[PDB]
């Protein structure tokens, strides 16, 4: 979970230098955080097509994040 | 021949009117064979007992046809007394036993064969023959289904 | 010998017999064609089901036994018009009965006579199961079509 | 339930030196291995329409749809009233 | 937007201006949480525990009576010189002849052959091979189906014709099954490790062959979609 | 635990599914026109991954009714996959552990099955007095050890596959090294 | 998870073993069973003390 | 004393197989910037 929040403070960052060649930091932040859980909260998305290509695969490894741990939690009440 | 109620083996109806009772088919339109029956109704004997024909069809006297038909020898069945398989008992305070079942009929000439589910043990197998099974099986234990979890 | 019902052992090395729960039987043994030989025999001793019952058999009704394996032919076979193996054996006399696998059908039911059958057999196929499972609709099994 | 503990089968039962000893013997043995035996299994003994497996794991029926479907239902009814209550409220202040 | 809102919130939309209509839309995806999360767990549940059902029937069956006509030939024997061949060769004469190439020598010999890969099934008696299935390093083989035997013979005493002594063993033989030392006998001597009660062999990787429904249903709907717009172009070009 | 990616699918099925996925992104594009290139794009390999980023959508009535069943297709891969991964972490191979003394293995041993005890101890006493088990002693009296220390070290070694002892010296034992099992 | 926890297990309730079975061996009055009178099953049961 | 289920509490070691994947695409998104940039001013 640490070395998550920390992979998340870097991307941000990565996204910040990228977009920088009104989105510039705590939007971000809160954008890419909000995405991991389940998209629930909502957002302003950015305009660029790379950082279309950047939160792609965050969101992929957003939701592949998500489908294990409901099934890793459903191993402790099925033993 | 003697032979005995059994759910899957063998079938008892009621003939109609006329005399002759009724045609059936099979799923796939196939003619059911039936043979007329000449046995007590009234399923409890303690009432007089008044012969009735009938007819019957199943899986053993569908049998018989086919067995029949290669020996070419003629058949006419009738239903036991009281329904009981045989059991060996003793009658009267006496020193002479006796079977008491459709295995009293077949020994007291009133039969020649007993074309019904009769199971092969030592205590019948010393006063007649068997052939060899047309069937295996063995004994088991029926109970009540439990209730789904809604 | 032939599946779990009849086991053929070695006799124990050192004193030229074997153990309980055994009964010994000679297998007979052909070396030489230009000169056969006459009486040589080696020594052996079986175990399993069949001889378990006839061990039984033998206890209940009293009569006295010797088995000795069969020469050639597995079980039987009539080839031209001769039969051999267990069933040439006890057709030509000087076998008198046969125990172990032996299946009951018309055609060998017709020159020997057969008691009743202590067993059930048949004919069955048998594959290599295969690492996997079956679900072409899993996708659709769950729920109802009216909802 | 269990298994089988008592294991025999069904015989034909006949008289002792009878005549028909011999021949129905053979006419038995015939008639398992031509295939006509198994033909009258499936007739009148083979045919499953209760569902088999011991647990039969279920998929859900209607009875789940009623407990939520008129939920969302009672709020279509309860919601027009609230319309109503908003309306009268926007007029009234 | 009720129908991307259903099924787990995916494509955009403009959301309703009124209040009430915000106020539908709230209980409605309550019902869609509710919906969804449910469907889940019952797939979980309908996969975990699934029997397993083997490829193939019987001696009816287009794998035997067809051989050839068929993807990769269907291979099978028989150890010759037994009751089971002669029994083939009187009702199967088409089929016994398709054997010839695959006749093997023993049993062992052809249990190694099956493990390595040559045959495909085997046909031998079945009491000798529920002891054998039952009683093997790992749990490879399989006895087919629940064991339904074919033709239904048994194991007896061959004695010669026209001898007294076979009244005296028929009585000996039957006196055993009801004092049950037959039970005894067979749980020591043909009892196995494994019972075949259709465990779950925990299938992996959900290859292509399940969700060929699922594709086929996508094709359709695909194929629904241009009949449909061809359908309402040439209407409207009126 | 498990292969994060390469054990729920094959490798094969992925290159399909996006194959799959840029299939459907030409189609949309021919519905526009005949009745965006990189807004269609964006909106079908969107749907599938739940991520919200674009503003385009299909105006006309032609991929309307394709449309909705496409966002269909994206949540049963997504719930399949959770469910198989359950299916994989709670079930297990199937293995044999022996029940006892009355285990096939042990009542008719074989050739490749070997259990000893000590030399000169109850347990010798114990078969060699019944007869029914006169089979089984024989077999053991031939790999028989010297002491209870030496013999736990040999089933370590694949050397010995079972071990008859006292269950107090032997449920002592197990906690210790857990890589052995009573 | 829950949910599925419950939809997956159940209770057999102990659904007899066989003839071996401790219900049957030794009955109380709380279980009963029975056969048809005068067949080969009675047969079995009274030939053998045990 | 972990009998012969023993729930496993999933490592780090599926994250080397996921993290790489959204690590990687750092160094090969820097990458793409260049011909961003060049896109732009070539058209
Ligand atoms: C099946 O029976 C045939 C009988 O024709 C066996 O063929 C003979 O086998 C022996 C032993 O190998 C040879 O010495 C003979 O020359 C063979 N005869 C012929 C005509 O070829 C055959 O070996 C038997 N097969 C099995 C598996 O028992
Ligand atoms: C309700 N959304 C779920 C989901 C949606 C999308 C991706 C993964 C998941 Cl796991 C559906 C299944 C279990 C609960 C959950 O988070
Ligand atoms: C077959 O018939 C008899 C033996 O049964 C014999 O005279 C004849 O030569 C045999 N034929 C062959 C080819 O062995
Ligand atoms: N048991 C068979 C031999 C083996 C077989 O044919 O499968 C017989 O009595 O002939």
């Amino acid at each position: 979970w640490v070395m998550m929040f920390v992979m998340l403070l870097i991307v941000s960052a990565v996204a910040v230098f990228v977009f920088e060649y009104s989105f510039t930091i705590g939007k971000a932040i809160w954008l890419l955080w909000g995405l991991v859980f389940n998209n629930s909260v909502p957002v302003q998305n950015p305009k660029g097509t790379t950082s279309k290509i950047m939160v792609s695969v965050w969101a992929f490894f957003a939701v592949i994040f998500l489908a294990s741990y409901t099934a890793n939690l459903a191993a402790f009440m099925i033993q | 021949i003697v032979t005995i109620h059994q759910e899957p083996f063998v079938y008892v109806k009621p003939t109609m009117s006329d005399g002759t009772c009724k045609e059936e088919f099979t799923v796939n339109g196939d003619p059911v064979k039936k043979v007329i029956c000449t046995g007590p109704n009234d399923t409890s004997p303690g009432s007089p007992r008044h012969t009735v024909p009938q007819c019957c069809y199943g899986f053993c006297i569908d049998l018989l046809i086919k067995l029949a038909r290669t020996m070419q020898f003629t058949y006419e069945v009738h239903l036991v007394a009281d329904g009981k398989f045989g059991t060996q008992e003793r009658v009267q305070n006496s020193n002479k036993k006796e079977w008491n079942g459709m295995m009293g009929e077949l020994l007291s000439g009133q039969a020649d064969m007993i074309v019904a589910p009769l199971t092969i043990n030592n205590e019948r197998a010393q006063y007649i023959e068997f052939s060899k099974p047309f069937k295996y099986q063995g004994l088991t234990i029926l109970v009540k289904k439990e209730i789904p979890r809604s | 010998e032939e599946a779990p019902f009849v086991i053929v052992e070695s006799v124990d090395p050192l004193s030229g017999t074997c153990m309980r729960n055994t009964v010994p039987c000679q297998k007979r043994i052909i070396s030489e064609n230009k000169t056969d030989e006459e009486p040589g025999y080696i020594k052996k001793c079986c175990k399993g089901f069949c001889i378990d019952i006839l061990k039984k058999i033998s206890k209940s009704v009293k009569f006295t036994y010797d088995l000795y394996l069969v020469t050639n032919g597995k079980h039987g076979k009539k080839i031209n018009g001769t039969w051999n193996g267990m069933i040439g054996e006890v057709v030509m006399k000087r076998a008198y009965m046969a125990v172990g696998s032996l299946t009951i059908n018309e055609e060998r039911s017709e020159v020997v006579d057969f008691s009743v059958p202590f067993i059930e057999t048949g004919i069955s196929v048998m594959v290599s199961r295969s690492n996997g499972t079956v679900s072409p609709s899993a996708f659709l099994e769950p729920f109802s079509a009216d909802v | 339930t269990g298994e089988l503990f008592f294991r025999s089968g069904f015989g034909i039962g006949m008289r002792k030196d009878s005549p028909w000893k011999q021949q129905v013997s053979l006419s038995i043995l015939k008639s398992h291995e031509n295939g006509f035996m198994e033909d009258l299994d499936k007739t009148w003994v083979r045919y499953q329409e209760c569902d088999s497996r011991s647990n039969a794991p279920a998929t859900l029926t209607f009875e789940n749809m009623a407990g939520v479907f008129m939920l969302v239902a009672g709020g279509i009814v309860a919601g027009i009233f609230l319309i109503f209550i908003e309306i009268a409220y926007k007029r009234h202040k | 937007l009720l129908w991307g809102l259903v099924f787990n919130n995916s494509v955009p939309v403009q959301n309703p201006k009124g209040t009430t209509s915000k106020i539908m839309v709230s209980v409605w995806a309550f019902f869609a949480v509710i919906f969804l999360a449910s469907y889940t767990a019952n797939l979980a549940a309908f996969m975990i525990q699934e029997e397993y059902v083997d490829q193939v029937s019987g001696l009816s069956d287009k794998k035997f009576q067809r051989p050839n006509d068929f993807s990769p030939p269907f291979r099978f024997g028989t150890v010759p010189n037994g009751s089971t061949e002669r029994n083939i060769r009187n009702n199967y004469a088409e089929m016994h002849a398709y054997m010839g190439k695959f006749n093997q020598r023993g049993v062992d010999d052809a249990l190694l052959s099956l493990k390595t890969g040559k045959l495909d099934a085997f046909i031998y008696d079945a009491a000798v091979l529920n002891y054998m299935a039952g009683r093997d390093e790992g749990c490879k083989l399989v006895t087919i189906g629940s064991g339904k035997v074919f033709a239904s013979t048994g194991y007896g005493i061959a004695i010669q014709k026209d001898s007294g002594w076979k009244r005296q063993v028929d009585l000996a033989i039957l006196q055993l099954f009801g004092d049950g030392e037959m039970e005894e006998l067979e749980a020591l001597w043909l009892t196995g490790i494994c019972h075949n009660e259709k465990n779950e062999v925990m299938s992996s990787q959900l290859d292509i062959d399940n969700m060929a429904g699922v594709f086929y249903m996508l094709g359709a709907a695909m194929a629904l979609s241009l009949i449909t717009f061809i359908c309402e172009h040439l209407f409207y070009w009126q | 635990t498990l292969d994060s990616f390469m054990q729920p699918f094959q490798s094969t099925l992925w290159l399909l599914v996006g194959l799959s996925v840029h299939v459907v992104a030409v189609m949309l594009y021919l519905l526009d026109r005949f009745s965006t290139l990189s807004s269609a794009m964006w909106f079908s390999w969107g749907v599938l991954l739940n991520s919200g980023i674009g503003e385009g959508a299909p105006r006309s009535f032609s991929a309307r009714i394709l449309g909705m069943v496409w966002a269909g297709f994206a949540m049963i891969i997504v719930a399949s996959y959770t469910a198989n991964l359950a299916a994989f972490l709670v079930l297990d191979r199937p293995e044999e552990r022996i029940t006892g003394i009355n285990d096939p293995r042990l009542r008719n041993p074989s050739d490749k099955f070997i259990y000893a005890t000590v030399k000169q101890s109850s347990v010798d006493i114990y078969f060699r007095r019944q007869v029914e088990l006169s089979t089984m002693y024989r077999h053991m009296e031939k790999h028989n050890y010297e002491s209870a220390a030496e013999a736990i070290q040999a089933v370590r070694d694949n050397k010995l596959h079972a071990f008859i002892w006292d269950s107090a010296v032997l449920e002592f034992e197990a906690s210790q090294k857990c890589d052995l099992v009573t």
